[PDB]
């Protein structure tokens, strides 16, 4: 669910 | 006279971001002396929790793809550390300024230069919260946009942008590779730990506030710093220290820290239709010393 | 994503910031070619009401010392006009980068360098109010800093702060040395005329919200753009014109102008303790532009 | 009254 930039 | 969120100015840290590319994927860099740093996450397309050990021994130096402005820059080595890669090259950044490397705490600021492609678009003052994390603005390839604190002519690079947590929130690395917090450059579920008002911000924004003809807070009560920390634990704030700013801000006031902090406690039940600096709520984006440059410099 | 006010990177404005001392006073100035703009203020010295014309017959260009870092300028001649001073001085700004002169209108944000002493100190962002003033935080030797704004990679100077009209409100000149709104470089008192709140900024800063999860205030109901002008009149809000930034946003989110339009009506009357993009009032330092480059860029 | 800065 964390987006990676 | 007027208070805002400052940022540092960006003029010794524009000409050391580059653009970092490597198989599908470009994000931004930093370019100090013969080094420049990135997240690790460059070398990935296997989208989710990587497998960086393995997916580094593929990985030749030919095929990252660095660029300062238009000129191109050539990867001599590489070196996997914490979340981070730190790539040699060819040339020596002629543009270096004196820098360190630094971690910030929570509650202390720095200045983000959001930087898309290896080009900056613009800086934005940040709060470093006790999710250890900061509320900035970030898009897709943003990625490898520094924070950075001006300590008079030299850089100090905190941080370097990575993940979004929550809408609106977002974490990275220090320039070690260690991430801030208890999070990991993998898209797996990372909701950010408990967060609080930070106090010692909250007070030097009080003191902002009278030196602005806004002191209608003021009363005669005072409240300990110890006292203040008990009640702060069930109420949603911050462990206050002694600070020397603080003081400096107190004797220029006349009004004691104790009688701010038991000015907090009474206004965490409401502002009751007044505005402090025309706003409804508590400021901890702004430290002592971020203030204290406003009201004297 | 995050919703900030950001600032234009400072590099191609740092270079250019320099300090005139005349007599004992000093303020900081801008150095384009081989020009120095800075406040016809620097010559006073005997407080309230200067006369300027008068003052200008006794000063020759030998008394002004302008430094650009450590170097030492020299002053050929001199010009008012206005309430600014163009000096000429003998050496042409090899730093000087493309650039012109601006004029910004009520509602329009840039960015200000904070000098002193012409060293850059930090920069922040501001919006023109309807009272031709800006929210800034300045203090002595402040006056000089430049405010400019980004286009590519020129320059566009639009501001040079001269005064502060009363607790945390300022103006100043535009580069042709009149000031923004109908104020004057003394020591009288001119407390600012009525100010609006900027809509096209608060429309912008709703679709940045819809684009950021918030969107709770968006329902059927519409209200078109002259019907609230009328309405706008009355309630401390500024006349609002289309706007293909805001028909961009308007497309990217589905949601029309006239709906954002009657969504400012009912929260003009509170929020009902909700909040929008952490905020319980309106937002209107965001401009149309401001806002889509933080919504895509 | 205004300050000039």
């Amino acid at each position: 669910x964390a987006v990676l930039x | 006279s007027g208070i805002v969120k400052m940022v540092s100015p960006t003029s010794k840290v524009e000409p050391c971001i580059v653009s970092v590319t490597y198989g599908n994927m470009t994000l931004n860099g930093l370019w100090l002396d013969d080094k420049v740093y990135c997240p690790r996450h460059v070398i990935c397309s296997d989208m989710t929790d990587p497998d960086y050990p393995n997916l580094l021994c593929r990985v030749t130096s030919s095929d990252f793809c660095v660029m300062s402005g238009r000129m191109s820059l050539t990867v001599m080595s590489y070196q996997m550390q914490g979340c981070q890669l730190v790539l040699t090259v060819t040339l020596q950044n002629p543009n270096t300024p004196k820098y360190s490397f630094g971690v910030v705490k929570p509650g202390e600021t720095f200045t983000v230069l959001a930087a898309y492609n290896g080009r900056p678009q613009g800086a934005f003052h940040v709060t470093l919260r006790s999710s250890h994390t900061i509320k900035g603005s970030f898009l897709c390839g943003s990625c490898g946009s520094v924070g950075y604190v001006l300590t008079g002519d030299s850089v100090r690079f905190v941080y370097m942008h990575q993940l979004e947590l929550s809408t609106g929130c977002h974490t990275g690395t220090d320039f070690s590779g260690n991430f801030y917090g208890p999070y990991r450059d993998a898209q797996v579920v990372q909701l950010p730990v408990q967060d609080y008002t930070q106090t010692v911000n909250v007070v030097a924004w009080l003191y902002a506030a009278i030196f602005n003809r806004c002191n209608w807070f003021v009363q005669s009560d005072s409240c300990s710093l110890e006292e203040f920390n008990v009640w702060a634990m069930t109420n949603g704030f911050s462990s206050i220290k002694a600070d020397l700013v603080l003081d400096a801000l107190a004797s220029m006031t006349g009004v004691t820290v104790e009688q701010v902090l038991a000015a907090i406690k009474r206004l965490h039940s409401g502002f009751q239709g007044k505005q402090i600096l025309g706003s409804c709520v508590f400021e901890d984006e702004l430290t002592p010393s971020d203030v204290y440059q406003q009201l004297a410099g």
